[PDB]
């Protein structure tokens, strides 16, 4: 029930950076990989005798919520235009809020899609898609 | 204990990077508990305690000895199990260098015979007339400097008439000079008492003499100088028409600006009521009389330093047979005063198992275990170091304060490079069963390991756990301890209105239900449980089933056609 | 701490009541809406610090006669209980307490504090008027006194101020035990002139809302519910009838007793089962 | 005699406040807090293992007589179309009527529905239920 | 809650003109982008060594509710026919009620679906998807 | 000096200067400027406590 002795992580307890700032009224973030697994099979029998790895695919998707400032057309971490192409890559940082301590780190996002509603009596909806080289989980021990 | 090192100031936003044989080394990691080690160590001040969060501030204050690798054992074991807290103190009675010169008593800081190899002097700023300073610590190749030292602000009289002077009195009683007079044609304007009150800070005399129409206090640019009006020098008779009349605190510039060197602390000489022997330039002369003195013939006084700290787990680095028993006998008076402790202890070379014996009929107590193996360990820099037991015993020290309460250093592999002996299965066995602790190596097809066999006490008697397996006995340890602690703010420190032996069983069994839902014990009674009432007094009996580790597995095979 | 309503009354009453009637200005305000005959006859009675005519007050079944020009009339009443609580229990404390007061004090000037003094042990504090005490001032209590550190504060040597406190009486730590009691009682006032006991009745009401602020009733006696008979004649064998309209008051207090508690645990021991 | 140890609130020791002005005739208020507790269940446990604090919400109420004049219409407080979108928040405090001391206040108010009720036999009476950011109960002794 | 001082863009908040009009009863509008994305793969190693930017795709819907005049249809915006062909590009722009600032513009927006819907007791739903070159994001600073 | 930030650095000393001067224009709105019947020291204690936060 408590703050610290909870071992789980509840979504207040989390924190999301970008570039030494918090992402302010933020909704959403979903990470998914494959490891492109196969399965070895020859004549002599059906089972397959081995598994191996081929390709690696990373993607994680972020929600917002459009504030009249700060977002990330206006921050420059998205780009709409032929702009994109002067935009480097970006590290996304999930983070412990009580400590400020590293959780897992996204190296190398890239965007790949880029979403955006509005709508009579519903909150803007912001959404992005980002693509990243790696993802890695130190710096904890 | 005391983390003795605040920051250091800094002056400008930048960043520097510079290539280097070696980094910081180790870090302390996340722990339930605390290690105490004590051992020869240059630097640091003697029979103090200092905590330790990093190797860099080992290496900044425990400037050298078998103690600061005894910390790099404890962190560099195992990156998984990593040593937790550390609290250290040299067994080496250091002390201080000392220069006397110049009307100053110079000290260092640092106790040892490192500290004669300081070297301090002051010299004459003919530009300013002030003094000057610079401070060198050649080991180190720390160097400081410190100009136009003393004078604070410039007084003049701007009108016609023929004479303004400028006086400071003096008190013997107290050797202070606590008042300044400006006189100007044997007619005074004020006169302001350095004692505190009304003019406490030159800030106020300045402000005061600056009011005055024919008077301005002009302040040194060269220096912070605020300081309290009682701290400034004897002054006699100083003609204020001139073009500068200096107002001047020699020890009080010296006195702020010096407790910031890492260096060296300042003392003005008092002549040997003798008046002040004065603050002059002098030669760049070394400190004298800075040494280690030597180590104490009983450790009872330095383990004494330890009691109501924390650290469960303590570790002499010596193989003396006396100062073993010494810590047995304090370890044994904590636990007993509510202050549960584990020692680990083992001595000399390739030692005899004969000798092991002779040490297990010696000593036979649960709170301590003997380490029988010695070895030889990969350090930082490359540097591989063959040493005795005791730094073994560290490494087992470090690795158990990294593991959990509820799991044994029993198989656990070390990172140790050799060792002097390696015992057979048979020899294994021995001293295992005469309650020592052990290494074995085993080899895998392209890789060597080196485990601890067993979790094992002096005490021999294998009737029960908690006596011989020091895991097990921990874990009833800082079960206890945990609860008692937590009873005690609960009932005894809050203040509590009214309470029922019921109550108390309750509160009890709630604890122990968590500890269950942590997986921290594995069963136990529920109506084992006894509370027994009288007056201001209550007695508490509980049982609490031990966990069991896996120890035995027999294998056999069979062959057969088809 | 068994509570006599009656009482409370008749000592809120008799000096309140002897206020309003001295001066002028608030009786107008109360019969504001009188005509002006009755108002001023009633005024020229009664009213003013020289008034020849008193009123006066007192409880039923007296063996002396009184002033039936104009008195005011008390009588018991009903009771009930309303609300109960687990195991009868209300409250707990730490320190025999006594009434809740208030008292004014000077600030004193000592060298590390400034301090009020008060006639009796603190105890308990509640309110310092006006002052929000902050962690650097370290309030605290010692006896009688109160006091809060000087730094940041030297302008306030001769505060003076109004200081809201318990009476402290041992530090034998004990329970409350008792209930609430729903309790009603009776009021009256009295003439052979019906004019003067309505002028008199609409005094009363006053009075009443008066004491809803007053501190007893904020901390003891709490929710007022006021009710109102017909005007009759109270009496008719004499030469003229006695005319009354009578008030029914309730309240809503706690009827509490106090235990003490000797069973204080200092002293804990752990022993481990032999096996 | 009053001993204090033993006493309570009542509507004669309470006193409801906004921006400092006392709002009159007011009958009731009622305040709700839900933390939004929730529990844990592992595969091999009917019981919770463990409860977690994960949502905020709260609101309270006030029931009042409708004065002639300073209604909560006439007081700027309330509102009763695009003029609301211009209202800022308040804090409405519950203070004490001895010692004008501070039981509790609510920060950052803001409106959530308005009740009014014209009837033949009875006193009109409207009611307001607000919104707030957080409460808090400082300022004591 | 008021007006200037929520940091979010409620609907409410937001306004749509084409050519210098307002779009009456307008419900809801989306914008979605793909920029497309890929990831660069070598024999040496499978994870992705760079990613890198190949085909710009941008489209943005609007729903609206038929109006008895003013539609699409009415007012030339959308076309039905072979009148399609003498329609040239239209340029769209999202804008802040409270003082016209501009907060996202489409250009060059070209016609790709549009949908029309008609039932018993619901409202007459018109909605269309237009296809653009670019979208900017400008004028805001 | 370095002993204090709020001398040293205009930044911080700005944002403790724009603090005040913000919250000491407001009060003056709600107490001085506004027509307020009555006023405790708690309350204003709770509307400092409510503005910092």
């Amino acid at each position: 029930a408590s703050e610290a002795k909870q071992t789980v992580h509840t979504g207040n307890t989390v924190l999301l950076m970008i570039k030494g700032k918090p992402v302010g009224r933020a909704q959403s973030a979903s990470g998914q990989r494959e490891y492109g697994t196969t399965g070895v099979y020859e004549i002599g029998s059906i089972m397959p005798q081995e598994h191996v790895y081929l390709r690696y695919e990373g993607t994680i998707t972020v929600e917002r919520l459009r504030m009249k400032k700060e977002n990330f057309a206006d921050l420059g971490y998205a780009s709409l235009g032929e702009e994109i192409l002067k935009k480097d890559i970006i590290d996304i940082l999930v983070v412990d809020n009580l400590t400020k301590q590293v959780i897992i780190s996204y190296h190398g996002c890239s965007a790949n899609n880029y979403n955006e509603t509005w709508q009579t009596n519903e909150i803007v909806t912001e959404e992005i898609e980002f693509s990243y080289l790696t993802a890695s989980d130190k710096a904890r021990t | 204990a005391v983390e003795p090192f605040p920051r250091r100031p800094i002056t400008r936003p930048h960043a520097s990077i510079e290539v280097d044989t070696s980094g910081i080394g180790g870090s302390a990691g996340s722990s339930e508990k605390v290690f105490c080690l004590i051992g020869q160590a240059e630097g640091g001040e003697p029979n103090t305690v200092y905590e330790l969060r990093n190797y860099s501030q080992a290496k900044r204050l425990f400037r050298s000895g078998e103690l600061l690798d005894a910390i790099e054992l404890a962190w560099g074991s195992n990156p998984n199990y990593t040593a937790g807290r550390i609290l250290a103190m040299r067994i080496e009675d250091a002390k201080p260098a000392s220069a006397e010169i110049g009307g100053l008593k110079i000290t260092s800081k640092i106790y040892g015979n490192v500290a004669n190899n300081i070297q301090v002097g002051l010299e004459k700023n003919t530009l300013s007339d002030s003094l000057r300073l610079r401070v060198i610590f050649q080991d180190d190749r720390f160097n400081e400097v410190y100009d136009n030292i003393g004078n604070i602000f410039t007084i003049k009289y701007k009108g016609e008439e023929a004479n303004a002077t400028f006086s400071v009195e003096h008190d013997e009683e107290t050797q202070k000079a606590s008042r300044l007079v400006l006189k100007v044609g044997d007619q005074e304007v004020k006169s302001y008492d350095l004692t505190g009150g009304a003019y406490d800070y030159t800030n106020a005399i300045i402000t005061d003499i600056n009011q005055l129409p024919d008077f301005e206090a002009k302040l040194s640019p060269f220096g912070d100088k605020n300081l309290e009006s009682s701290k400034l020098d004897k002054i006699e008779n100083a003609n204020i028409k001139d073009k500068a009349v200096y107002v001047k605190a020699v020890f009080g510039d010296l006195e702020k600006q010096t407790a910031y060197n890492g260096i060296v602390s300042f003392e003005q000489l008092n002549a040997e009521t003798s008046p002040i022997k004065t603050i002059e330039p002098f030669e760049l002369t070394k400190l004298k009389g800075g040494t280690n003195g030597e180590p104490p013939a009983t450790w009872a006084d330095k383990l004494d330093k330890f009691a109501h700290e924390g650290g469960y787990y303590i570790v002499p680095l010596s193989s003396k047979q006396s100062v073993h028993a010494e810590v047995a006998s304090f370890v044994k008076e904590r636990s007993d005063a509510g202050e549960p402790m584990r020692a680990i202890v083992g001595g000399g070379f390739n030692e005899s198992k004969e000798q092991l014996f002779g040490r297990q009929a010696s000593l036979s107590n649960p709170r301590v275990s003997l380490v029988a193996n010695s070895g030889t360990f990969v350090m930082d820099d490359g540097r591989k170091n063959h040493v005795p037991a005791y730094m073994v015993a560290v490494a087992l020290g470090g690795l158990a304060s990294g593991l959990e309460i509820g799991e044994s250093i029993t198989f656990k592999p070390l990172r140790v490079s050799s060792l002097d002996q390696i015992y057979e299965s048979i020899d294994l066995d021995e001293l295992n069963e005469n309650g020592i602790i052990s290494i074995e190596f085993v080899r895998n097809r392209t890789n060597t390991f080196f485990r601890i066999v067993d979790d094992v006490t002096t005490f021999n008697d294998k009737s029960d756990p908690v006596k011989a397996e020091m895991a097990v006995g921990e874990a009833n340890d800082f079960l206890v301890s945990e609860l008692k602690v937590q009873l005690e703010d609960q009932f005894i420190g809050t203040r509590t209105i009214n309470t029922s032996a019921s109550i108390i069983k309750d509160f009890i069994q709630s604890y122990l239900g968590r500890k269950k839902r942590d997986n921290e014990i594995q069963d136990f009674p529920a109506e084992d449980v006894q509370v027994i009432v009288e007056g201001n007094e209550a007695r508490i009996s509980m049982t609490v089933y031990p966990i069991r580790s896996f120890k035995k597995i027999s294998v056999s095979l069979v062959y057969k056609q088809q | 701490a068994i509570t006599s309503v009656d009482s409370y009354l008749l000592s809120e009453i008799k000096p309140r009541l002897n206020t309003v009637l001295e001066n002028c200005y608030i009786i107008d305000e109360v019969l504001k809406d009188f005509d002006y005959q009755t108002r001023e006859s009633f005024k020229e009675a009664f009213c003013g610090k020289n008034a020849q005519h008193e009123v006066t007050v007192g409880f039923n079944f007296p063996k002396f006669k009184n002033n039936y020009e104009a008195h005011y009339l008390i009588q018991l009443g009903q009771g009930q209980e309303t609300k109960n609580s687990l195991g009868s229990i209300q409250s707990s404390y730490f320190e025999a307490t006594g009434d809740t007061l208030v008292e004014s004090s000077t600030a004193i000037r000592e060298d590390d504090k400034l301090v009020f003094t008060v006639s009796k042990p603190i105890g308990e504090l509640i309110k310092v008027e006006d002052i929000e005490f902050a962690k650097y001032d370290n309030l605290q209590v010692e006896g009688n006194k109160v006091s809060f550190k000087y730094q940041t504060n030297e302008d306030y040597e001769n505060y003076n101020a109004n200081i809201i406190f318990t009476e402290k009486k041992n530090d034998s730590k004990g329970l409350v035990k008792g209930f609430t009691v729903e309790e009603q009682v009776t009021v009256v006032g009295l003439s052979f002139n019906v004019d003067v006991a309505r002028c008199l009745d609409a005094v009363l009401k006053m009075i009443l809302i008066s004491m809803r602020d007053s501190i007893e009733e904020q901390q003891t006696f709490q929710l007022q519910n006021l009710s109102f008979g017909d005007i009759a004649p109270i009496i008719e064998d004499g030469d003229s009838m006695i005319f009354g309209r009578p008030t029914i008051i309730k309240y809503t207090s706690s009827l509490d007793l106090d235990y003490t508690i000797t069973q204080d645990i200092n002293k804990l021991t752990f022993k481990e089962r032999k096996d």
